[PDB]
């Protein structure tokens, strides 16, 4: 309580800004080094200059949700710092605030998009177990991370995996329904229900996105790639089966079910098209990429799966990085 | 947005594959040679080859095979591109008019699949009933060769064995049968399956699985006289057919890995084998006929014939001539003689086909002072390594300087009328405890020589364990004369020291011109080297003098001269050094936010950095402050092979996926973030692997200035020997050439019916984007070859709204004039 | 990790306001006035009871770090409610809170908001966030009043009377510094305790441990009757000063 409990009284002067590393949920993310400790941190900028609502409500949510969550697979917010503040001129102070996070060595988007890294089955277990343990933590606290993408899954060279950007996340209440946005996940990773317009959605939205990633780690290519919502629905239908009342009773209640239809009522070919995936994982993929959210597995059910049930966090396994092949593609 | 133009100055020269058959006529013997994106058709003669036709395809040729289905007079051609474009091609000649007909076309890519480690494999049934494709782990794709399958549709059979090394259709079977060597945790095994087109699945294969050598490489389909299959490894060759099992493990082949196989006697009695040191062998199948009338295999014998070029593909033409197709050296025509010569060789070279081979570095210099410009390349590998002097003069004149060792980086030092070249040669741990070189080479044949005596890394008390027979790389700096290309001096670096970077420059107030080399101490245990040197040499009076050394804790992958100071990349770090009056290097400033700082280029006080996965970053020296500062980065992740600066705002990069891109500053300084985001405004699938970007032009210059529509000249070298050129355009010229392309694509007939727009789309396993900001100059320059009506069809309704004037209609002879001006840039 | 937000009654003699010459009576009136302003305004805007309480807790904490003379009460209250709305997902536009404020406040009182009410409120947000050390999550006695009541089983009507009477006592305690002295769990128990004495109910009979006379110990560990009595005395004091009789 003496120190490290007083937030927002420190200046960004204590951090030297190395540069900018990527684009996040509502602002760009930067990298810095603390002058005192030397630690590498990650910063997101919150600007108060628009006085329409003063402090961003979206930022306020990212601060409320994240400070409640403590887990080894959930990125820690270290502190909140401010710009040089004028003394006795607090009325004129136009200074903005910065959110300080821990810095992780790599990001799953960069590693895969380049193609340098290779994931073994055991590596994929170390990845999926850790991801879902965090997601279960957040889902148990009844929060919904609505932007699961490869840019928000960060890994250290140890093999520890952590989830990151909670600015698009909101609280979930089963009893009380508040309408949320029908477009909330990256199209390549979007749950089918949100494509069909479900404004009040389940935490199963996150389980779908991580299921798409589970395949992507085995295929080395995202499973569903399309530029338009209808085209993605078609691609999902070809693999997971077309949305139908038999597989999804309440598909009829969703707004766009009659409006948005696949070309044909395709049958599910998921197991056939993923025949190369190990049996233990394939069953997980089948349950995770289930059309009806009421039948899509929970995060806990993934952790009590043949693929992940017996995984040991002791054997954390870092993804494999090439060595002299980086300099030269082997001539032999 | 940015506008750029890319053309080929030299077409791909490396041979990717070669086949023999009866393609042009049922009567002629043809040799079809495949270079990247290029098919060359030859007719075999008694003296050599007669060229007849060459086509380009909009794709990298991955599978090329000739077959003759029942009802055809002559062989047909199957080709599959690396983007999974499939087609069947037929040769048709109407007198003087030669055309290749696209019989069938299709794209066989699967929505879901893991690309295999050993690459795309394509095989065809002996009865030409089906084409087999191994594209993905765990799947075997079948294109049945029925008359109606002009769309080349196909189905997949589940394959239990995920990791397949090689597969061939077997001979002599009652049904289509495949034999493949596969790898699971228990070692490698050879297994068989039968292919049923009716059931669309595998049935139990004819002969049982056997455990085979762990380093089994290739499957050879033995023709019907013997039947069965031969399995080539590193130490053992095995024939498996039914219950018959024969295995030879000759001691000669253990020395070098076998990379190619080919059948000489159609009977299957004789086969040719090739290894990585250029040796050519003959595999002889001794025949034992049983009084039952049936022929069994007595024994297998391997006989050494001589030395060829390190060959990717061998193909025997009749009457004892073999075409050596090489990717690492010159391709060849050789004669196999029955009687050996006085040196013991049965192989005598007939002809030599130039291959610029792997171009690992190149520099542009006008040696003869003609003002023209010549290109000196570090080209070739191992015994086939050479320097090439390339000048424009209508063909390219190329002088070859054999080095007989691997060349790595080149730079020109005018003060010394010589070049500095980094090179590495292979020596094998011998019985003395030291190493012995297999062949004498440039570093050993130098007039004068020296060896580093540096004590920097002598801190390890005990050497790493060496066992006899293990290969090691020995690195040297070669001083080579610019007129004779005599190796005047060779400097050998420390044991286990790799030379990675080379520059020739003056530093500080020091009037001396130095050769500076950056190295890395490479030990097999280390994932990333943790020791290294920057070494300053002076070449004076025929001797290289060590002037200064600076120890660094990593690999010095690239170094560049920066305003009289030395800019170096040491692992993740980018560092600037000053040269003191005491002739030592002193560190000024560092930048660390990198993964592997593999490529550096400069312009003024601005620095472009190429990283293993973080694409390109722009750094500034900020002279007042004395520290580096990050200006802007490309946030789309890419794996780089080479970078170059086009102008103060545009930056050019090359991806390991055979793609090119151009980043630019956002030029709208609304927010600091817009400035900091470098924007990928150019995307282009090149199809070649670019190792070196280099400013300059080989064009002969006689005060010719500003006539060109194009601005700038960047030359680039590739693995396949291809040399290209990138240049910039104005918005007006770009749209003229872009709109003209869309017209030429509708008019020009593609081999295999491949869409041009698809071919040039940016492509990784994960992404496909349409090309942008790049004019395929090779498409534009083909306008001068299409027939006159097609020209008028293209120039029809073509209006050029250049700006500063209203849309003016185009004429055909005017457009022919523009392209002829564009052809003068190469 | 997390800041401490609880003081001892003796410490309130040294609030910044006390040390600038404000007497104890005046400071408490200022708190009652400011809390009820936050209460009255939000009820007009239709705000959830948690949103009102969160604003009030920020306000009470704020004037543990700042003086009432230096920072006007009603402005601070508006800023607390404005931020509370965003924290608890019951957002309102600042202009609407300002509008509602003029309706409920007189001319002198709304004078604090100055020539530009909105900017004066919106400017204070930074100082509010820093003062609360960005500890936005707040728990309130209501949730515990209900969590604990749900575990009572017996006469439906007697328990509902207990809850409503206790709920009223919770609303009334927001006007006091109890929010700064004791955790909300203790407050919920204290108001159950107070309601029971007034209704003459013996709550232990409704618990799973009907012969455990210290019924609250199964809800809140380590709470002496001393504390529950201190809290009850403070609540009823508000009623006796105003002279209104217990809700009953
Ligand atoms: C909400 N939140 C996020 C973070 N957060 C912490 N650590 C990182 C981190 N660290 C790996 C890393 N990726 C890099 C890419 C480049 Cl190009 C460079 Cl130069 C340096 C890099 N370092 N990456 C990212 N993503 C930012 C957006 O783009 C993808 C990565 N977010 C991070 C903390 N809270």
């Amino acid at each position: 309580r003496q120190t490290e409990s007083d937030w927002g009284k420190r200046c960004v002067d204590k951090f030297d800004i190395i540069g900018i590393i990527g684009e996040g949920t509502y602002g760009q993310v930067y990298k810095a080094k603390d002058k005192d400790t030397g630690e590498l941190v990650a910063l997101k900028k919150v600007r108060l200059d628009n006085e329409k609502e003063g402090f961003p409500i979206t930022a306020i949510r990212e601060i409320k949700i994240l400070r409640q969550l403590i887990h080894r697979s959930v990125v820690n917010m270290k502190e909140i710092v401010t710009d040089k503040q004028d003394a006795l001129d607090f009325k004129k102070d136009k200074g903005a605030f910065y959110l300080v996070f821990e810095y992780m060595d790599h990001d799953l988007m960069g590693l895969l998009e380049s193609g340098l890294v290779h994931f073994s089955e055991d590596h994929i277990k170390s990845f999926m177990k850790q991801l879902m343990e965090g997601l279960e933590y957040c889902h148990k606290k009844n929060f919904l991370h609505r932007d699961i993408k490869c840019s928000n899954i960060l890994l250290n060279n140890s093999g520890q995996i952590k989830l990151a950007d909670f600015g698009l996340a909101r609280l979930y209440n089963s009893e009380e329904s508040r309408p949320y946005t029908n477009k909330v996940i990256t199209l390549w990773y979007r749950p089918p229900e949100l494509l069909l317009g479900e404004e009040r959605y389940t935490p199963a939205i996150d389980v779908w996105s991580c299921g798409c990633i589970l395949g992507e780690l085995f295929t080395k290519k995202p499973i569903f790639q399309a530029n338009l919502e209808l085209a993605q629905l078609e691609l999902i239908s070809r693999l997971c089966g077309s949305p139908c009342p038999a597989v999804w009773p309440d598909v009829i209640r969703l707004p766009y079910f009659n409006t948005m239809k696949p070309k044909k009522q395709y049958r599910r070919r998921l197991r056939e098209e993923f025949s190369f995936i190990p049996s233990a994982a394939l069953d997980l993929l089948d349950h995770m990429l289930t059309l009806d959210p009421s039948k899509r597995c929970t995060a806990e059910q993934t952790l009590q799966s043949d693929f992940l049930k017996d995984v040991e966090l002791s054997k954390m396994a870092p993804p494999d990085l090439p060595h002299w092949q980086d300099c030269h593609e082997l001539w032999s | 947005m940015s506008y750029n133009y890319v053309v080929t100055a030299q077409k791909p020269t490396a041979v990717n594959g070669c086949v023999t058959g009866h393609f042009t006529s049922a009567e002629d013997l043809n040799l079809l040679i495949a270079k990247n994106t290029r098919l060359e058709i030859y007719v075999v003669t008694a003296e050599g080859l007669r060229p007849v036709k060459e086509v380009g395809m909009y794709g990298k040729i991955a599978v090329m095979e000739l077959f003759r289905p029942k009802g055809e007079s002559k062989d047909l051609l199957f080709i599959l591109t690396a983007k999974y474009n499939a087609c069947i091609l037929e040769y048709k000649q109407s007198g003087e008019s030669i055309d290749i007909i696209t019989r069938a076309h299709g794209n066989v890519q699967d929505r879901i699949g893991r690309p295999s480690e050993t690459g795309i494999i394509g095989i065809i049934d002996p009865e030409c009933r089906m084409i087999g494709l191994r594209l993905y782990d765990g799947l075997f794709k079948v294109i049945p060769l029925d008359r109606d399958n002009k769309e080349l549709k196909a189905f997949n059979i589940r394959l239990e064995e995920l990791h397949v090394i090689d597969v061939k259709f077997l001979y002599g079977c009652q049904a289509p049968t495949i034999c493949f060597v596969y790898q699971d945790p228990q070692g490698r095994h050879v297994k068989t399956y039968e292919v049923s087109l009716r059931e669309k699945e595998f049935n139990k294969g004819p002969w049982k699985q056997e455990n085979v050598e762990a380093e089994a490489s290739m499957v050879i389909a033995v023709p019907e006289p013997f039947g069965g299959a031969i399995i080539i490894g590193q130490e053992s060759i095995t024939y498996h057919n039914g219950d018959k099992y024969l295995a030879i493990a000759p001691p000669i082949i253990k020395q070098s890995t076998i990379v190619c196989h080919n059948r000489v006697d159609p009977n299957g009695s004789r086969y040719l084998l090739g290894d990585m040191e250029g040796r050519l062998f003959m595999l002889l199948l001794e025949k034992e006929e049983q009084m039952d009338g049936t022929v069994t295999l007595k024994d297998l014998r391997v006989e050494l014939l001589g030395e060829t070029s390190i060959a990717e593909c061998l193909t025997y033409l009749d009457n004892g001539v073999v075409f050596v197709g090489s990717r690492l050296g010159d391709s060849q025509l050789v004669k196999l003689n029955v009687d050996s010569n006085e040196q013991g060789s049965y192989v005598v070279a007939m002809e030599t086909f130039t291959n610029l081979g792997p171009i690992v570095d190149m520099c542009v210099v006008d040696l003869e002072r003609q003002g023209q410009g010549q290109l000196v390349t570090c080209s070739g590998a191992f015994k086939e390594g050479s320097l090439r002097i390339i000048r424009n003069g209508q063909k390219l004149h190329i002088r070859t300087v054999p080095l007989y060792e691997s060349p790595r980086k080149i730079c020109y030092q005018e003060v010394s009328q010589c070049f500095g070249v980094l090179s590495s040669r292979i020596e094998v741990q011998d019985t003395s405890g030291g190493t012995t070189a297999l062949r004498p080479s440039a570093s050993t044949q130098a007039l004068s020589s020296s060896v580093s005596s540096s004590k920097l890394f002598s801190s390890s008390t005990a050497p790493h364990e060496t066992s006899f027979g293990e290969e090691v790389e020995v690195h040297n700096l070669l001083i080579i004369d610019q007129h004779t290309f005599e190796v005047l001096h060779a400097h050998q670096f420390l044991q286990n020291e790799y030379a990675l970077s080379l520059v020739s420059c003056k530093l500080g107030k020091d009037p001396n011109t130095y050769f500076i080399v950056g190295t890395a101490m490479v030990y097999p245990e280390e994932a990333e080297p943790k020791q290294g040197r920057i070494v300053v040499f002076q070449y004076s009076d025929g001797k290289l003098q060590t002037v200064a050394e600076k120890e660094v804790k990593g690999a010095v992958y690239s170094m560049v001269e920066f305003n009289g100071k030395l800019l170096a990349s040491i692992n993740s770090t980018v560092r600037l050094y000053e040269w003191t009056t005491e002739k030592e290097l002193r560190t000024e400033c560092n930048h660390y936010n990198n993964i592997m700082a593999l490529y550096l280029k400069t312009k003024g006080d601005f620095i472009l950095v190429g990283d293993l996965m973080r694409s390109v970053l722009l750094l500034a020296y900020k002279p007042m402050e004395g520290n580096f500062e990050e200006i802007a980065r490309d946030f789309n992740p890419n794996w780089m092979s080479a970078v170059e600066i086009l102008d103060d705002d545009n930056f050019l990069g090359a991806e390991n996926a055979f793609n090119l891109f151009v980043c630019q500053k956002d030029s709208a300084a609304t927010t600091d973030e817009e400035r900091q985001h470098l924007q990928e405004v150019g995307l282009f699938h090149l199809g070649e692997f670019v190792n070196v970007f280099c400013h300059g032009s080989l064009v002969m210059q006689n005060l010719g200035e500003t006539s060109t529509p194009t601005q700038g000249s960047v030359l680039f070298g590739t693995v396949n020997g291809m040399i290209g050129l990138v240049t910039s355009l104005s918005e007006s010229w770009y749209n003229l050439l872009l709109d003209m392309q869309n017209r030429l694509n509708k008019v020009i007939k593609s081999v295999g019916k491949i869409e041009h727009s698809f071919w040039r789309s940016f492509h990784t396993e994960r992404k496909t984007e349409p090309a942008t900001g790049f004019i395929d100059g090779d498409l534009i320059e083909s306008f001068l070859d299409i027939s006159r009506p097609k020209m008028q069809e293209v120039v029809a309704n073509l209006q050029y709204d250049d700006g500063s004037g209203m849309k003016r209609e185009a004429t055909a002879d005017d457009l022919i004039k523009v392209v002829e001006e564009l052809t003068r840039i190469h | 990790t997390k800041p401490c937000w609880y003081w001892d009654k003796k410490d309130l003699a040294h609030t910044p306001s006390q040390l600038e010459g404000l007497d104890p009576a005046t400071e408490a009136r200022y708190r009652r006035e400011g809390a009820r302003f936050i209460f009255d305004v939000g009820t007009r805007l239709g705000l959830h009871y948690d949103t009102l309480a969160t604003g009030i807790i920020y306000f009470h904490r704020f004037y543990m770090f700042h003086s009432f003379k230096q920072f006007p009460r009603y402005v601070t209250g508006a800023c607390c409610l404005f931020l509370a709305g965003k924290v608890e997902e019951t957002p309102k536009k600042c202009k609407d809170i300002i509008k509602t404020a003029r309706s409920l406040l007189n001319d002198v009182q709304f004078g604090q908001f100055g020539d530009d009410p909105k900017e004066e409120v919106m400017v204070l947000e930074r100082i509010l966030l820093q003062t609360i050390k960005f500890d936005l999550q707040v728990e309130h006695p209501y949730q515990f009043l209900l969590k604990y009541a749900k575990q009572l089983k017996g006469d439906k009507n007697k328990i509902q009377k207990l809850v409503q009477m206790a709920w009223t006592f919770v609303n009334d305690s927001l006007c006091t510094t109890l929010s700064l002295q004791w955790e909300p769990e203790i407050i919920a128990v204290a108001v159950m305790y107070l309601a029971g004495r007034l209704c003459k109910f013996e709550i232990q009979e409704w618990t799973s441990k009907p012969m455990y006379r210290r019924w609250w110990e199964q809800f809140v560990q380590d709470v002496p009757v001393d504390v529950l009595e201190d809290i009850c005395h403070q609540i009823l004091d508000l009623y006796s000063q105003g002279k209104q009789q217990m809700p009953h």
